């Protein structure tokens, strides 16, 4: 079967402008597993994110988080960007503080 | 620590 | 109180991408403390937290080489399994397992596991007796009986009422201040008007641990299941999580709902309104 990745954006800690934090993208409830991810600055992909060693819930979809450290701000926007089988198109799921 | 291996599938 | 350890593996085909793909992942809880990957430059079980690190050689390589046993052995199931279902060469597939034992406060067995998934659907799992299969279809029943012909549910007991109860309650020693260690949830709620007669509480767990957790939205007392949003349980990245659940509500009416904490790491549960 297939099912199509949960994508939830946010930080590590509570956001505080020009303050270093980890920005995070988590994504979850997808089979199978290969997926792309890239976390975006202003529309661009940022080059160095880790993640998390590949498992997957009791349900047995796959879970990964994707992570950078990051110094947010006023300005700047933040974005993940999430491809897999399932979509016909990447999907871009915009950093919301409250979310 | 590890399970056993065992038969194929 | 109660631990877990679960073992989590995917072997991942990948037809004319080289042979298929063997990850092991290993738990105690929410905290993961070994991986092996079949494609890192040089595959061996790898430590994943501080705890296990003092382990000897003699460890490292007893898991290394069930590890890459397993690689082999997996990427012959996958072969097999294509054959049950009489599925081309051409396609990927993906075959999962999982498996491992609860214990209670007093470190003895609450119950084992054993279960697998083939592209993500039910495939075969041992029974809470260790020592009988439910196969989810035909091709199952092949492995069952193949399983049954090698002891495998005897050896897989063996297993789970032994050295898996006997290493976790030595991981969980070793790792005391860590894997003993509840973290509270840190709660509060926010207010986000919606339009001049709405607005969205969100009540927010931070910085808890083990992930499991309760979060309800009531109002007047009564439960409002269907009318809260609730995220999923996501990592925060530093062994923590975090969790929301929102609901909208008329202007003026805020304190009329109050959020329901339930976390392990807190005495009594937690009651929290807005608070302008």
């Amino acid at each position: 079967i297939q099912r199509t990745p949960k994508i939830q954006v946010y930080s590590r800690h509570p956001a505080e402008n020009g303050k270093s934090n980890f920005l995070n993208c988590y994504v979850s409830g997808f089979h199978p597993s290969d997926i792309e991810v890239d976390l975006l600055k202003n529309g661009e992909r940022i080059e160095k994110v880790e993640h998390s060693d590949l498992s997957f819930s009791k349900d047995w979809s796959f879970y990964l988080l994707y992570y950078t450290e990051f110094t947010p701000t006023e300005k700047d926007e933040y974005a993940c960007r999430v491809n897999h089988v399932t979509l016909s198109q990447p999907k871009i799921v915009k950093w919301d503080r409250d979310m | 620590i590890l399970g056993p291996p065992g038969s194929v599938y | 109180g109660s631990h877990s350890m679960r073992y989590f593996y995917t072997a991942m085909s990948r037809p004319g991408r080289g042979e298929p793909r063997f990850i092991a992942v290993g738990y105690v809880d929410d905290t993961q403390f070994v991986r092996f990957d079949s494609d890192a430059a040089s595959p061996r079980m790898a430590p994943r937290a501080p705890w296990i690190e003092q382990e000897g050689p003699e460890y490292w390589d007893r898991e290394t080489q069930i590890s890459k046993t397993n690689t082999q052995t997996y990427r012959e199931s996958l072969r097999n399994l294509r054959g049950y279902y009489n599925q081309s060469e051409a396609g990927s597939h993906t075959l999962q397992r999982m498996y491992g034992c609860d214990v209670g406060p007093d470190g003895r067995l609450l119950r084992g596991h054993d279960q697998s998934a083939y592209d993500g659907k039910d495939y075969i799992a041992l029974n809470e007796d260790l020592s009988s299969w439910t196969a989810a279809d035909t091709a199952a029943q092949i492995t069952q009986r193949k399983w049954e012909a090698a002891r495998e549910a005897e050896q897989w007991r063996a297993y789970l009422e032994g050295l898996c109860v006997e290493w976790l309650r030595r991981y969980l020693e070793n790792g005391k201040e860590t894997l003993q260690r509840a973290d509270p949830p840190k709660t509060h709620v926010t207010h986000h008007p919606i339009s001049d007669h709405e607005a969205t509480l969100r009540c927010w767990a931070l910085g808890f641990y083990p992930a499991e957790i309760t979060l309800t939205w009531q109002r007047d007392g009564e439960d409002q299941t269907q009318d809260t949003e609730l995220v999923e349980t996501r990592p925060a990245g530093d062994r923590t999580f975090q969790k929301w659940a929102a609901v909208v509500v008329p202007s003026g009416e805020e304190q009329r709902y109050t959020c329901h904490v339930q976390h392990e790491g807190l005495p009594k549960p937690l009651t929290l309104r807005w608070e302008p």
